[PDB]
């Protein structure tokens, strides 16, 4: 006899959804239709958030979902509309899945317990510019942040990535919100003997320390930058000094392929889980059940050991923080006043691609000495 | 060389807030790890506490606290074991001498009645046994030696203990105190 | 004004509700107006539903949520209202009280709750009343680690007195043991005072492993932040018995009188909002549209609102969410299962409730009275 396990997910259209049944269908095809079967229950994105809640307690919930996915709407209203659900979820534990959603706060499992993503964060990036370190074998650098749990949590992040290793602290500079010029700072940074620069923001941000820079003549060779992926886009792009070091991410755009995979996990998760015994299905409508779901803890601890390498986004693992594991960023160049790939980066260990270095100043590809 | 005097009248010491650690010690060596001076010359006492933050040059000179008093056995003073109320020995809160007493646990006991009617400064300091408003003051010998030639009134008593050596400060990292200590070494 | 309350389970109507605001703080220029639905049982789908469609009957300019539940999810849920609505929503009880991540800072959210550090700092205070100055703590890489250590670290460092941290032990859950390797660290640890930190489930393990290691026994005693005890409804015995720990308050708020102050709160903040600006706070509720023109403005009133007090009690909140000046309690594990008070505790201060007799004579060193 058969048994009937739904799954539910919000995407960003109806496409998409056809391509999540899909998904689904296939899922089911290529694993035992004998003991187990899934089924799709799934409703668009609601104008506000209290609606969709809504419609995860009413429209989603009373198929029992044992998990549910979601994506960033067409159009983003404010940030994270994707909070409201993981929250709802979270409420019984059921496990919640983005495709989309690069957003840090998420990384705490304190506030989002249910949450996992098919992606990761900004945070994790400083490996990227940690590992960029091997590349330039120097220990002295300068940390430019924001002051929020993004900056201070990066600031955690190259300081973490630093203490196994000989402590390093050749600068660290921190700032705060609204204000438009901010060049004393960096006054303070020219005292400072190390030569290389790095620097975290939000998209208004990136453009004052880059104008701000700039008046310094912080661009010129012996001064380096490198800097996150979020900040060089959109007008902080229109000011870029030449010659940094950027960052940009891959398949954070697309959501099917993330669809696809992140269903094909699901499937291998819950073909794990029961495996083992004492299951219980979640809880039947959001009315009536003030209890969680004991199953979904468990359910969460699979999934994040969940393995399956092959996957059209790549390899599947997830960090403790549910976030995703060894991923792969695209090192990026200001060559001409244009974005270049003068590497790319996957797994642990950095890839060098042909293409021209660009360095910032008169170098092709550039410690200072203070007399 | 060009150089600035620290903005804090302390050489430097841990302080302020609780969360994660925060800040950092007050004073010019707190600029060396700012950065705002590169190197330290001044006459610093050379200890372990501070030692793991920086690299600290070879000594050239050596210094120890005493007694000063108008012309005491020991550092350790039976007159000092026993105290009176009508003998004072007088020192400064937040002189590292006071640091000697709160971190130490074998004089531990000993601390408190040195902390009744400290001063706040070194002039008053000697001031009060120059007054003799006091009839005992406890400080580095480096300091006080120098004070006891310039009077002759006021005394200097025992051996030189709790002393130690002063270097010249710099960052772990900066390869220069290489030379500075092989230089220290040339000049002795 | 237009507001809310909810309450959910008990199996109850209950004339106590009204009896809770008893017509509260009439007085205040403006009027709270108020409308009750409770809900038999809850959902994310459910809450999410009523509390909207109510917004459809009712347009109430803010929240009070509760529940009869233990469940922790729920809070997390109505703190992504809060982001949908940009309409204010606090809980007196339950899940709602039970903490949560941290606030979007856009949000606003209030909870009947607290944090890590404010516990550790309860913690310490405990100990220091007792005078217990030795101690070690047994953790979990469970959130909130070191900076449990860091905070302890602070706060332990800056007071003059020597009291000593014996061990600090990080042991991972996941990566269960057939070693026992929680046996054996805890085994060698000779500290009579323990702090503990770690899940519910954790702690159940953990104290198992010491009542085999027998650091459970006599002399030795433990202390425990709020997560381990939970709602204290349920208390395997598995916990040694003396086990002390520290929870949220219960006999010195009714569920009504904890629904008075939050009802209290959101008009005295709108009390305070409209003394600065004489401006009506109500806004349109309805989720499903695009949220209502000059919600915007209500930001300023969180930033104002943060501290709200009444009957000269304070409910200020903290950058978290949670009351600013939240109130707490002291408790211990009465022999058998009882959960039994001890202490009250609440802003900076806390306060809590062979023999051979010897005599002596003062005399000129040997014995000396001071």
């Amino acid at each position: 006899d058969p048994k009937i396990v739904n799954i539910g997910a919000v995407l960003s259209t109806k496409k998409h959804e056809q391509i999540f049944r899909e998904a689904v269908n296939q899922a089911n095809f290529f694993h035992f239709t004998r003991k187990i079967q899934l089924n799709a229950t799934s409703v668009t994105h609601r104008p506000n958030a209290i609606q969709m809640a809504l419609s995860v307690c009413e429209d989603l919930i009373s198929s029992q979902v044992y998990a549910i996915l979601v994506s960033h709407p067409p159009a983003p209203t404010d940030h994270l509309t994707p909070t409201p659900i993981s929250y709802t979820a979270g409420f019984y534990r059921i496990p919640v899945i983005g495709l989309t959603t690069r957003m840090s706060i998420y990384s705490d499992k304190s506030i989002h317990l249910s949450f996992l993503r098919t992606v990761p964060p900004y945070s994790h990036q400083a490996l990227v510019w940690f590992e960029m370190m091997r590349l330039f074998n120097w220990n002295h650098v300068i940390l430019i942040v924001s002051d929020d749990h993004e900056g201070r949590a990066a600031q955690k992040k190259l300081e973490t990535l630093l203490e196994e290793k000989e402590s390093k602290a050749d600068k660290v500079l921190q700032f705060e919100p609204g204000t438009k010029n901010l060049t004393a700072l960096l006054l303070e940074a020219k005292e400072l003997e190390a030569r290389v620069i790095i620097l975290s923001a939000s998209e208004d941000d990136a453009t004052a320390v880059y104008k701000s820079a700039a008046m310094l003549d912080m661009t010129g060779a012996g001064y380096v930058w490198l800097v996150g992926e979020r900040e060089i886009s959109g007008s902080a792009l229109r000011y870029a000094p030449d010659g940094i070091i950027g960052l940009q991410l891959i398949n954070g755009k697309n959501e099917s392929a993330h669809i696809s995979d992140a269903v094909a996990v699901v499937a291998q998760a819950i073909h794990e889980l029961f495996e083992m015994e004492q299951i219980t299905d979640p809880p039947r409508g959001c009315v009536g059940n003030t209890n969680i779901w004991k199953t979904g803890p468990l359910f969460k601890r699979v999934l994040m050991s969940s393995k399956y390498p092959d996957g059209v986004t790549g390899r599947i693992e997830f960090n403790e923080d549910g976030d995703r594991k060894f991923a792969q960023y695209s090192i990026m160049n200001l060559q001409n006043r244009k974005l270049v790939q003068v590497g790319i980066f996957d797994g642990s260990y950095i890839i060098q691609n042909d293409r021209k270095i660009i360095w910032p100043g008169g170098e092709t590809e550039r410690y200072q000495m203070s007399t | 060389y060009e150089v600035h005097l620290v903005a804090d009248g302390k050489f430097g010491t841990q302080e302020r807030v609780n969360n994660s650690n925060a800040a950092a010690w007050n004073g010019m060596m707190g600029e060396l790890l700012s950065g705002q001076a590169d190197m330290i010359v001044a006459p610093l006492t050379i200890n372990n506490e501070r030692a793991q933050y920086i690299e600290f040059s070879k000594p050239f000179k050596y210094q120890g606290l005493t007694i000063l008093v108008k012309k005491i056995t020991g550092i350790n003073d039976p007159r000092l074991r026993n105290p009176s109320d009508k003998f004072i020995y007088a020192t400064v809160k937040q002189s590292s001498v006071d640091i000697y007493f709160r971190r130490q646990v074998e004089l531990s006991t000993m601390y408190r009645h040195m902390e009744k009617h400290n001063y706040e400064s070194a002039a008053e300091a000697i001031q009060a046994v120059r007054d003799n408003k006091l009839h005992a003051f406890i400080w580095d010998s480096a300091v006080l030696e120098f004070e006891a030639s310039q009077k002759c009134d006021l005394v200097t008593t025992g051996e030189l203990f709790f002393r130690s050596g002063f270097g010249i400060g710099m960052r772990k990292d900066s390869p220069w105190k290489q030379e500075v200590s092989l230089n220290i070494l040339k000049s002795h | 004004m237009d507001i809310a309350v909810i309450l959910v389970g008990t199996t109850e109507e209950v004339a106590i509700k009204d009896v809770h605001e008893k017509d509260d703080f009439h007085h205040l220029p403006v009027t709270p107006r108020v409308e009750l639905v409770t809900m038999q049982e809850s959902d994310p789908k459910s809450i999410i539903t009523r509390i909207c469609d109510l917004m459809s009957d009712k347009k109430v300019q803010g929240v009070v949520f509760g529940d009869d539940t233990d469940q922790e999810a729920i809070a997390q849920i109505l703190d992504f209202i809060s982001v949908q609505t940009l309409t204010p929503i606090l809980g007196i009880h339950g899940g709602s009280s039970m903490i949560m991540a941290d606030k979007e800072e856009a949000s606003m959210f209030f909870q009947f709750g607290p944090s890590i550090e404010q516990q550790a700092s309860v913690m310490l205070n405990i100990m220091e009343e007792y005078d217990w100055y030795i101690f070690s703590i047994v953790t979990t890489y469970f959130p909130g680690y070191q900076d449990f250590e860091n905070k302890v670290r602070s706060t332990i460092e800056n007071s003059f007195v020597g009291w000593e941290l014996e061990e600090v032990i990080h042991l991972d859950m996941s990566l269960d043991d057939i070693d026992s390797k929680i046996q054996n660290q805890l085994k060698k640890l000779q500290s009579p005072v323990i702090l503990l930190y770690c899940t519910k489930e954790e702690a159940t393990y953990i104290f198992e492993v010491a009542h085999s290691v027998g650091l459970t026994g006599y002399g030795f005693t433990w202390i425990v932040p709020s997560l381990v005890a939970g709602d204290t409804d349920t208390v395997p015995d598995e916990f040694p018995t003396g086990l002390i720990s520290v929870s949220y308050d219960e006999w010195d708020y009714d569920l009504p009188a904890r629904v008075r102050d939050g009802i209290a709160i959101i008009t005295t903040a709108a009390s305070t909002m409209l003394s600065e600006h004489n401006s009506i706070p109500q806004s349109k509720s309805s989720c499903n549209n695009i949220q209502e023109s000059r919600v915007y403005e209500a930001h300023m009133l969180k930033r104002y609102l943060i501290n709200v007090t009444f009957e000269g009690r304070d409910l200020s909140f903290s950058e978290d969410g949670y009351q600013m000046h939240p109130k707490l309690v002291i408790i211990l594990l009465n022999q058998e299962r009882k959960w039994e008070r001890v202490g009250k505790y609440k802003d900076r201060s806390l306060k809590m409730w062979e023999h051979l007799s010897i005599v002596t004579l003062e005399e000129a060193p040997f014995v000396i009275v001071e």
